[PDB]
């Protein structure tokens, strides 16, 4: 049923045909950028992973 | 890169003694502090997936 | 004529009076700051040239 799987698929991604597999292990992700603002009683900090 | 509560491998009760004296710092950002007070608040932001 | 060619420099520079040219060769130019913002199929991605 491949309009099922393909729904379960996120928005922002779209694959391509091929895909040309030389491996028993395959890492799949994504890179994502963080801005953390912090709050406590001695002060504020602000920072960001890019 | 998140921590669940299962990496404790103890299902019941229990109190946890955490060492404040040994926090290393493997990863740092300018948001990155070792010594909290008071009420900690952090609010993060997810944008730009690829 | 004067008030022609002094027209052609941009708006941001103003130059003074005096420059002591030793040499027969220079470079002249400016330094902007790029702002880049990229999206495909895969995701986003966002970055700055300094």
């Amino acid at each position: 049923m491949s309009s099922l799987l393909n729904s379960l698929l996120p928005e922002y991604f779209k694959p391509k045909t091929n895909l040309n597999i030389n491996s028993s292990r395959v890492q799949y992700g994504f890179n994502a950028r963080i801005d953390m603002q912090y709050e406590d009683d001695s002060g504020t900090r602000k920072g960001s992973r890019p | 890169g998140r921590f669940l509560y299962t990496d404790v491998k103890y299902e019941g009760q229990t109190a946890f003694l955490v060492d404040m004296d040994t926090v290393k710092a493997r990863d740092h950002c300018w948001v990155s502090i070792v010594d909290p007070n008071g009420t900690m608040n952090l609010s993060y932001k997810m944008t730009n997936f690829r």
